[PDB]
């Protein structure tokens, strides 16, 4: 009913199977891997240290949380500034502004959000010289 | 039983993603949703090969090659874009936060020049036939077999060095 | 011949190279165009 | 990762 | 005849060269700069929209200087990467 | 192989050897376990199968490499005058080795200007550079002049069995190519055959300044090929 | 413009020129530390062939 013809829709499902790929969501399946893990002390792990081929199943949902993010922040620097401009602070007699302030936050978020990826990297592999952190 | 023995027709980890493209992996999807927004029919052929390769990578690491073309495209359509809004210099305010993105995107460009040339130093130069520490034990004992042996003679051995032999 | 620490040090300035022409081109191309 | 057993 | 060739051999000079292997990587390293040079611009001339019989003249006598530069540092250079000609 | 070259000043030698070694066989088969309990034990005794050979080079050599018909192997070293060369499996009695070594010397310590022209050249060679005490069955001595060389006058310090002439083309000869001229030995011992082959011959600096001459034409060839395939139209 | 697309082709070409030098100087690493050697187990059989090839014909290949 006139919404299986919009670019949106499709763009977001596309975007989202595609994230949810490289998230590795099939090595959860072809191997039946656990949820999480416990560790020594007691809490839960969230991650597999010191393994590169191998990880939890909670692994896969923080990197889509982290790659959708960036895609999000991405999206929002090359299509986004100009409608959220124009919908947050209706002043606009300071228009470029506000666009400078947006994009410099949006730039700022993307840094942070590339940092906690490659944390959450040197996490499973410990010998990484450029942790970015 | 044999092509489940074989390690090139395994599942994929999430590291092994970011390991063989530094930060091409979140500009890709960002650069199919951008090419959803402005659908031409060249970009439906980037957007099935995208979803497909993505598919098909993750279910056998041998694929992942295939799927090294498109992403970069993908890749290169996203950077694109935004270099076409901040390295357009065409006022303070506007000039400084162009320059803060373009400087923080040009950073993760040399960054990804680094990450790029470790990677291949360090875990794809290496042949299997000699083994640094050099071990070289494979290539004597053929060298061997290939000198004190007679020439029409039949060596059993397990599949994995049939070609080498 | 060439040692390990050189070839390391050519591929990374060949590298740094095309990365800065190609952004000079499109700061080039962005900009008057 | 070759076409080699695991 | 074994004898007196001895004797020739061992009452000569001995082999000077034409020009010391230890200078030939200099010279390659400068006439690629200028075998570059001269064909980059003859490949202007092949652009450019002027007649065509001047055209072929500029064209040829610049391949004429150009070929021989680069001859002459494919030799050095040849000899300075050790497969000696 | 002797490679002679005028434009760099350089003498190259390249041997292939195929060695065997004539002394008792090993009841029992080898056993690593055995020889290396022979190697802890510091039995430095004269045993009969080879574990290291010592290659007497011209003074002088560089450039030196040690590899065979799998690869190039890493266990060789050079020290004055001397090549070291460890195989890559010890070769008992009735074992066989085939490898290649190479080295590189000054050309002005073989070749010298002849007084009454100064494109008279005359060559002397040295016929064995091997390990001490070796005995060859088959030798095939083959030095390699520069192009545009004509040969004049040749002559063996001890008879061969066979001599002959030919050409060969290699990395830069556009044109007919390097001058090979090919000496058959059959029985040589390895410090008893001592001698020099002297080979005399000709080349006149036209041949010399041919080479880059014959690279040049290549290119302007190329050339000219470019700008007529540049000069037409194939519009419809 | 005129001069601007001058320097955009000129441009082009140094580029193209550091890429291949790029490329070459990335995967020359393994032939410079060892050897110029043959690697894992495929490219043998892909070596054998091509040389079955180089030193028989076309038709025996
Ligand atoms: C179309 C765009 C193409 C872009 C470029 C593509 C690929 C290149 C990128 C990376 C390749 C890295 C290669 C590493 C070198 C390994 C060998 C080595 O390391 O040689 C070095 C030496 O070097 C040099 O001194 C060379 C100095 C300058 C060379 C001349 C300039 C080169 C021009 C190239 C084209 C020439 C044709 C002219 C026609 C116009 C080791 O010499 P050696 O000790 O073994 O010699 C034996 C010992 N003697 C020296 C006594 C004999
Ligand atoms: C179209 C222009 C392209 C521009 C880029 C050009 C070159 C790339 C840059 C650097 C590569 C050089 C490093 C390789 C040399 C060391 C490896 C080696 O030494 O290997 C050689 C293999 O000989 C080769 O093939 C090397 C070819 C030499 C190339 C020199 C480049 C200058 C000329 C460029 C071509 C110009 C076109 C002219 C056409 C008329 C080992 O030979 P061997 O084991 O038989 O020993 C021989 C010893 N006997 C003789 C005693 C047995
Ligand atoms: C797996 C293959 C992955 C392929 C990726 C999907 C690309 C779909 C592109 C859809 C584009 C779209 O929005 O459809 C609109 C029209 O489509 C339509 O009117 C209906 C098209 C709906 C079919 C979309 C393809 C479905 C295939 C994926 C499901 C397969 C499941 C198999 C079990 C065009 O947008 P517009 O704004 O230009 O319209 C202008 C009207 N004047
Ligand atoms: C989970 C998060 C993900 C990120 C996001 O939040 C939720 O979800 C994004 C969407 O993808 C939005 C874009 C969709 C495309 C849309 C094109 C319009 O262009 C034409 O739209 C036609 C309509 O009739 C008219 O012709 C005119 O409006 C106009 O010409 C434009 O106005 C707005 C734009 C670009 C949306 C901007 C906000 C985005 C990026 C949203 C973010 C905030
Ligand atoms: C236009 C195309 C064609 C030309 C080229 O590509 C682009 O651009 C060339 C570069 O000029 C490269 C050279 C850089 C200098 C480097 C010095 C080392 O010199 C050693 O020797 C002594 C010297 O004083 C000392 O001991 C130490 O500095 C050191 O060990 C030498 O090993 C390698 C060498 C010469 C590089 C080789 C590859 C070259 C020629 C590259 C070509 C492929
Ligand atoms: C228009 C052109 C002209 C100007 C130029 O380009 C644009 O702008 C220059 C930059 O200054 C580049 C250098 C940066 C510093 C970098 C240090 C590395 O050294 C170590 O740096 C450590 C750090 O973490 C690693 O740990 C080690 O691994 C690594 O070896 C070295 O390899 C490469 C080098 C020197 C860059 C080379 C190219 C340069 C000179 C570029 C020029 C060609
Ligand atoms: C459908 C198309 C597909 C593409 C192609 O065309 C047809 O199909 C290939 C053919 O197979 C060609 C080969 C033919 C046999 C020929 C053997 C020669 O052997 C030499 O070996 C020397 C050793 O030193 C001897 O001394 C010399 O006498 C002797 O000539 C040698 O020239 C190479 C080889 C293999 C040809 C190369 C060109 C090829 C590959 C052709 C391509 C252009
Ligand atoms: C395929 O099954 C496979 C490919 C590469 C690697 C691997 C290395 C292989 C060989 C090495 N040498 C002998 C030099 C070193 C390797 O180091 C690696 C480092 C990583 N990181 C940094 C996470 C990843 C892979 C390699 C293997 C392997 O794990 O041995 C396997
Ligand atoms: C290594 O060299 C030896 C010695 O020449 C070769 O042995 C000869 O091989 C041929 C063909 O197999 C036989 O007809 C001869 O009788 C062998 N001679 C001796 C003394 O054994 C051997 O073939 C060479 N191997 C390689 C791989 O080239
Ligand atoms: C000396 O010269 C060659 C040694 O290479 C031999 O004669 C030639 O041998 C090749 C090898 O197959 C043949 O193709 C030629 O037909 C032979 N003849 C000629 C004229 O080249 C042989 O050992 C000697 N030839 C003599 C003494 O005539």
């Amino acid at each position: 009913f006139s919404i299986i013809s919009s670019r949106i829709i499709w763009a977001t499902l596309s975007t989202f199977f595609i994230i949810c790929m490289i998230s590795a969501y099939m090595f959860n399946q072809i191997r039946n891997t656990q949820l999480a893990g416990v560790g020594p002390k007691g809490e839960v792990m969230y991650f597999l240290p010191n393994e590169f081929q191998h990880q939890f199943a909670i692994e896969t949902q923080v990197m889509v949380l982290i790659y959708g993010t960036l895609a999000a922040l991405v999206v929002v620097l090359v299509k986004g500034i100009q409608f959220l401009r124009s919908h947050l602070y209706p002043e606009t007699k300071k228009a470029y502004f506000i666009d400078a302030i947006l994009a410099s936050f949006c730039a700022l978020f993307i840094y942070v959000f590339f940092a906690a990826l490659t944390t959450v990297f040197t996490i499973k592999s410990p010998a990484y010289p450029f942790p970015l952190l | 039983p044999i092509i489940a023995s074989v390690s090139e027709h395994q599942p994929v980890s999430w590291p092994a993603f970011f390991f063989d493209t530094h930060f091409l992996i979140w500009l890709f999807p960002a650069g199919v949703f951008l090419l959803f927004l402005d659908l031409k029919d060249e970009h439906v052929f980037v957007i099935a090969y995208s979803v497909l390769c993505s598919y098909f990578a993750g279910v056998m690491v041998r694929l992942m090659l295939t799927l090294t073309p498109v992403i970069c495209v993908s890749a290169a359509v996203a950077l694109s874009k935004i270099f076409d809004i901040y390295l357009d210099f065409k006022k303070p305010a506007a000039l400084l936060a162009k320059l803060i993105v373009s400087g923080s995107f040009i950073f993760y460009l040399y960054l990804f020049v680094f990450h790029s040339t470790w990677v291949t130093r360090t875990a794809y130069s290496s042949p299997s036939v000699v083994l640094p520490s050099l071990i070289d034990d494979f290539r004597e004992a053929y060298y061997w077999l290939r000198m004190n042996s007679d020439e029409d003679s039949k060596v059993a051995a397990w599949w994995d060095y049939g070609y080498q032999i | 011949m060439i040692s390990d620490e050189q070839l390391n040090s050519l591929a990374i300035t060949f590298g740094i190279v095309m990365m800065t022409l190609i952004v000079i081109y499109h700061a080039v191309d962005s900009t008057m165009s | 990762y070759a076409n080699a057993t695991s | 005849t074994y004898e007196q060739l001895y004797k020739e051999f061992h009452s000569s000079k001995s082999f000077q060269p034409f020009i010391h292997l230890d200078t030939q990587p200099k010279f390659a390293i400068c006439g690629l700069i200028v075998t570059l040079a001269v064909l980059s611009s003859a490949l202007f001339a092949v652009g450019s929209k002027s007649s065509y019989i001047k055209k072929l003249f500029f064209y040829t006598i610049l391949s004429v200087i150009g070929s021989l530069f680069a001859g002459l540092t494919t030799v050095f250079a040849s000899n300075s990467f050790g497969v000696y000609v | 192989d002797i490679w002679l070259s005028h434009w760099a000043s350089t003498i190259q030698f390249e041997e292939y050897y195929e060695l065997t070694n004539k002394a008792a066989k090993l009841s029992k088969g080898f056993s690593r376990l055995e020889l290396m309990k022979q190697i802890q034990t510091q039995n430095m005794r004269q045993t009969h199968f080879v574990t290291v050979l010592d290659m007497l080079l011209p003074e002088g050599a560089t450039d030196h490499y040690f590899t065979d018909l799998v690869g190039l192997v890493s266990t060789s070293h050079a020290e004055r005058d001397h090549f070291f060369i460890r195989p890559r499996f010890p070769i008992f009695g009735g074992w066989n080795y085939n490898f290649t070594v190479g080295w590189t010397n000054k050309l002005s310590d073989f070749l010298h200007v002849s007084s009454g022209s100064d494109e008279k050249f005359v060559a002397s060679i040295p016929i064995l550079n091997g390990p001490p005490d070796t005995v060859y069955d088959n030798v095939e001595l083959s030095v390699f002049l520069p192009e545009g060389a004509e040969i004049f006058d040749i002559d063996s310090p001890v008879p061969f069995t066979n001599v002959s002439i030919e050409t060969q083309k290699s990395y830069f000869d556009l044109n007919k190519g390097h001058v090979k001229l090919t000496f058959s030995y059959r029985n040589l011992i390895s410090q008893v055959a001592n001698g020099q082959v002297l080979i005399k011959y000709d080349y006149p600096k036209s041949s010399f300044f041919k080479k880059p001459l014959s690279i040049a034409c290549y290119i302007f060839t190329a050339l000219m090929g470019v700008f007529v395939l540049k000069t037409l139209n194939m519009n419809v | 413009s005129c001069v601007l697309s001058v320097f955009q082709t000129i441009l082009k070409l140094v580029i193209f020129v550091a890429i291949f030098g790029a490329a070459i100087s990335s995967r020359l690493f393994a032939v410079i530390k060892f050897e110029s050697i043959i690697h894992e187990f495929d490219p043998w059989f892909n070596y054998r062939a091509t040389k079955y090839l180089v030193n028989n014909s076309f038709y025996k290949f």
